[PDB]
């Protein structure tokens, strides 16, 4: 049966740990958002071909430019993530994440994931951004970023509502088979 | 409530980390050292390159650091002091990180399905590679937990600031030690 290593990269602002917990538990953790997601594997069926899906978090390593790549070798697929309501996180896809992922894993499929879809239409979030002369990241911006980095897919998801979340990981698997 | 959830996670994840390193030592390391199985010439007597100083990191956590974190369970606001007390022990994460690249190539270039066979045999969800990243993950997670406690502990929280200083200083020194 096919083993798949999937590494999740991107800024603190994406909610990497929360994404992976909400995916694996089928629930936003809500009360307390744990800081620890330990390396994970689980059998899932995709296009009726059962697969062993491995998920590695990278939360905590955002400031250690030479420690992060220690997880990179023999990865089957990267999720490169940004928060739809952090323009900075989106620019860092271009500035930080894609370069080091290409440098170390030139021929590895990348899925571009915009997280916090539920906050893109939120008055307080929208207003907080307007005060910094910014707006949320819209769909065509993600598509255009995906194209630029060689992403096989751009996908939007919420850990909160579970909207697009299962699809993210289905597509991670599909990008490998 | 929040300082209590963070402390509980600190302790629960510390236990899992000790269990994980222990699993790694008593399966993947124990097969290489046993003399129970046939060992690719490529990796032979190079367990020190593969596992680096993970034995000594396990010993620290299992002999001392989990016992001491446990004592701070009802004292979350003080737990930064645990990291201060034991700052020197964390220097072994610098050695471990330096070596990890060398470890990983060795396993690629010279181990074929040796460890994969042991993984299947022993029934492990975690590859030797999944185990060998954990020390890297764990040493960069402590600073996250301490920051979380700083968001929800009073001005009685320089018994956190100095803990965090230490647990920011170790991973940077480990980072800055890579070639
Ligand atoms: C991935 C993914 C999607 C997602 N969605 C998420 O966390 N939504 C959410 C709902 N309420 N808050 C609290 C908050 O942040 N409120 C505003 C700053 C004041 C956050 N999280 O991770």
């Amino acid at each position: 049966m096919q083993a798949i290593k999937c590494v999740v990269v991107g800024d603190g602002a994406v909610g990497k740990t929360c994404l992976l917990i909400s995916y694996t538990t089928n629930a936003f953790p809500g009360e307390y958002i744990p800081t620890v997601f330990d390396n994970y594997s689980a059998n899932v069926m995709v296009d009726g071909k059962p697969v062993n899906l491995g998920l590695w978090d990278t939360a905590g390593q955002e400031d250690y430019d030479r420690l992060r790549p220690l997880s990179y070798p023999q990865t089957d697929v990267f999720l490169i993530c940004f928060s739809l309501v952090s323009p900075a996180s989106f620019e860092n896809v271009r500035a930080k994440w894609y370069p080091e992922v290409r440098h170390h894993c030139p021929n590895t499929p990348i899925i571009l994931v915009g997280t916090k879809l539920d906050l893109r239409d939120d008055k307080d979030t929208i207003e907080k951004l307007k005060e910094k002369k910014l707006t949320p990241i819209t769909y065509p911006q993600g598509l255009a970023m995906a194209k630029e980095i060689g992403a096989v897919k751009y996908l939007e998801c919420s850990a909160l509502t579970q909207r697009g979340l299962k699809t993210v990981f289905d597509e991670a698997i599909r990008a490998v088979l | 409530r929040k300082k209590e959830f963070i402390m509980a996670e600190l302790l629960q994840t510390e236990k899992a980390y000790v269990r994980d390193l222990h699993e790694c030592l008593e399966t993947y390391l124990w097969e290489m050292t046993s003399g129970v199985e046939e060992i690719p010439p490529g990796i032979l007597n190079k367990e020190h390159i593969i596992f680096g100083n993970i034995q000594e990191i396990y010993d620290f956590h299992n002999n001392i650091f989990l016992k001491e974190l446990e004592k701070y369970e009802q004292l979350p606001e003080d737990v930064g002091h645990c990291f201060v007390t034991w700052a020197d022990k964390f220097q072994m994460y610098v050695t471990y990180c330096k070596n990890k690249p060398d470890s990983n190539q060795l396993i690629l270039e010279h181990a074929g399905t040796f460890f994969d066979e042991i993984q299947q045999r022993h029934g492990l969800a975690n590859s030797i590679s999944s185990y060998l990243i954990k020390p890297v993950q764990r040493v960069t997670k402590y600073q996250l937990l301490l920051k979380e406690l700083l968001t929800c502990c009073e001005e009685g929280k320089g018994e956190l600031k100095d803990g965090l200083e230490v647990m920011l200083s170790v991973p940077k020194k480990a980072n800055d030690a890579m070639h």
